[PDB]
């Protein structure tokens, strides 16, 4: 579906940004 | 001027404001720039509960007649709290429940006010923006999913609900909200919207992971694009056939209803609503800044901003409501014209506008039999203009309607649900320091863990309540707190948090203190309002919204396809367990102020 593939597209870059914030976090020392 | 003694040991001396700036780099935030700080205020006091709520409350009362009470109680009650906020941010240098407790140790109520009223008003605008999401997601399609309707099982007959009602009206009732005929009809979760409430929460959380750290950097884009997409519309609205005919419209206001206490009540609460005021997180955001940073202007620049975009969003509003208005008055018409076009088969072309009631009677003198059976329409246009819309039907049925019919009708829906979605994030930034900040200060977490594990388990929390508007009965859940219940509350907190602090901290010190902090006592305005003018209006506001708005029986609008005059407004009373519910959603936070202030004047003793 378009709206549901347009909102996996939306969700996987929003968690893969979150992931890499948290990372960012971790890589703060 | 009431005794409060030990309050110069609770808060930071006056001289340790000068070696604090330098020395608490670390343990408190900072913005890095002063861009930062006025952009989160400008996404705070002008996102939604500005741009969505006072274009909806203009075209619920009329066009002209609310916009000035709304400006006038801007003036004389919004920019004194507004200033009153950032300077006890900037001074006491703590949020809304730090600020409160130092003042007065029995003022730790007014900020857990706050924190629940915060919460409430993120969980009502984050459903809001799973909404916008669900509709930003389908503006991928040519023919945007709300252009057309249904078949039935025969691939030939259209469903009679979008029939009856119309394709867009269809696309919300039935394929969003899948809504249910009253609220004792809960049916299930709608599977999509809770994926969509999920997407909502989630990026909120990857904007909020880290407070000011990382909340600071998400509003170049989200405080800056809403505002050119605003104004590109407003190019493309005004551009509308009948967009003109709206704007005229706003702007000849009937005066008999602008003598109606509800008009008064409306914008008294629109206020609070509007600067995002008494829930705490302009007192939190105005505590990260430089402690000689000029809060006065910074109010007032925040002000003009909030009044001008007001006034715009309503011009971009009616400029759409009048081209729906006329289109809807020219069809009408056209009908009115082939009804004797199709009866006495006239020339087509022959029988216009110009040409119409005159041909009615030359028709009716030469066969007034064959002109009975011709069923006629009477269709003015000020009674298309002033045909309000309930709910949220402005954004999800009007302008979608109207994107629909405009050409490139899937890159208007793109930017029409980015700029809504940006707003909804802006605003959301603001409630969630609003609710994280005063946790933190509750100490109820371990300090050890990082906030980024507070973030989440509020965002996880929030997320886990809002599948009650997820729902086949969410939206009639979603319009109580619409009800007086969302207001009433910031209504009390604001009157506290002026009171104390003009007699429990003192008018007096506070004048010394911004004197030290931008160089002047605050002028005359200023004083007039905060001693007497805002005081007062907030006290006889609170006083009249019960004797109507609260004593008015709570009702609300249901979608029943089995209902006589089906596509028209069935209003019908909530039953009496939902009012228990309005009664603990607005009475726990304004409970709470007395309640704990009460709790600490009995362990005293
Ligand atoms: O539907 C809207 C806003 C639509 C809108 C706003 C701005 C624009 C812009 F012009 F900016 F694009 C376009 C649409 N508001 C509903 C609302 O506030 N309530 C609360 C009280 N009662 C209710 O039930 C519903
Ligand atoms: C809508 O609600 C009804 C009643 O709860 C349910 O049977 C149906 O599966 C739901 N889904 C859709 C797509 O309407």
């Amino acid at each position: 579906s378009i709206w549901l593939i347009v909102f996996g597209v939306v969700m996987g870059v929003i968690v893969v940004g979150i992931v890499i914030l948290i990372f960012t976090g971790i890589r703060d020392r | 001027v009431l005794p409060n003694p030990g309050l110069d040991a609770r808060i930071p001396s006056l001289a340790e404001l000068e070696t604090i700036e330098q020395e608490e780099a670390s343990s408190r935030p900072k913005w890095d720039n002063k861009a930062q700080y006025m952009l989160t205020c400008l996404g705070f006091c002008v996102g939604l509960g500005n741009v969505w709520r006072f274009p909806y409350l203009c075209q619920s009362h009329g066009g002209g007649a609310f916009m000035i009470p709304f400006l006038i109680l801007l003036v004389l009650e919004g920019i004194p709290l507004l200033y009153l906020e950032f300077a006890i941010g900037q001074r006491l240098r703590r949020g809304s429940l730090g600020v409160w407790s130092s003042i007065h140790p029995a003022l730790k109520g007014l900020g857990l006010a706050s924190m629940l009223t915060s919460f409430m008003v993120g969980l009502y605008y984050n459903t809001i923006i799973s909404w916008i999401m669900w509709y930003l997601f389908n503006s991928f399609q040519e023919p945007l999913p709300w252009s057309d309707c249904p078949l039935n099982e025969n691939q030939t007959g259209y469903v009679d609900e979008c029939a009856r009602s119309s394709p867009v009206d269809y696309f919300w009732y039935r394929e969003t909200l899948n809504i249910s005929t009253s609220i004792s009809d809960s049916g299930s979760i709608q599977w999509w919207m809770l994926l969509c409430l999920a997407c909502a929460w989630s990026v909120l959380y990857m904007c909020t992971i880290r407070g000011i750290e990382t909340t600071g950097k998400a509003v170049y884009i989200t405080s800056t694009l809403p505002y050119v997409v605003l104004t590109i519309f407003l190019i493309r609205g005004l551009t509308l056939k009948g967009a003109t005919n709206g704007i005229v419209f706003l702007f000849t206001p009937n005066v008999t209803e602008l003598a109606q206490p509800d008009t008064w009540l409306d914008a008294g609460a629109q206020v609070f609503f509007s600067f995002s005021l008494a829930f705490g997180g302009l007192i939190s955001f105005s505590s990260y800044n430089s402690v000689h940073n000029n809060c006065e202007k910074d109010s007032v620049i925040v002000s003009i901003i909030n009044g001008f975009t007001s006034v715009y969003v309503a011009i971009v509003v009616y400029s759409v409501i009048g081209f729906r208005a006329t289109q809807r008055y020219d069809d009408c018409f056209s009908t009115n014209i082939l009804t004797l076009i199709n009866g006495f088969d006239l020339p087509e072309g022959n029988v216009t506008q110009e040409n119409f009631v005159d041909m009615q009677q030359r028709c009716n003198a030469s066969d007034p039999a064959a002109y009975a059976q011709l069923v006629f329409q009477t269709c003015d246009i000020n009674a298309f203009l002033s045909e309000a819309v309930e709910g949220t039907g402005l954004a999800f049925i009007v302008f979608t309607e109207a994107i629909t019919k405009m050409p490139l009708s899937p890159l208007w829906s793109v930017l029409f649900f980015i700029m809504l979605f940006c707003l909804g994030l802006s605003s959301m930034f603001g409630n969630m320091e609003g609710v994280v900040v005063p946790l933190q200060d509750l100490r109820v977490i371990p300090p050890k863990w990082p906030k980024e594990v507070l973030t989440g388990l509020i965002c996880l929390g929030t997320f886990l309540i809002g599948f009650i508007f997820t729902l086949n009965s969410g939206q009639y859940w979603l319009s109580l707190l619409d009800s007086y219940a969302g207001s009433i509350p910031l209504l009390i907190i604001a009157f506290c948090e002026m009171f104390s602090v003009v007699y429990v901290y003192g008018v007096d010190r506070f004048n010394k203190d911004i004197e030290f902090m931008i160089g002047h006592k605050p002028n005359i305005f200023w004083q007039v309002t905060w001693r007497v003018v805002s005081p007062l209006l907030m006290l006889i506001i609170f006083l009249f919204f019960f004797v109507v708005e609260v004593s008015q029986e709570l009702t609300y609008s249901i979608w029943d396809p089995g209902y006589e005059e089906f596509p028209k407004s069935q209003k019908i009373s909530y039953p009496n367990w939902v009012y228990v519910v309005v009664v603990i959603v607005a009475g726990v936070p304004s409970l709470t102020i007395p309640g704990y202030a009460i709790y600490k004047l009995i362990r005293n003793h």
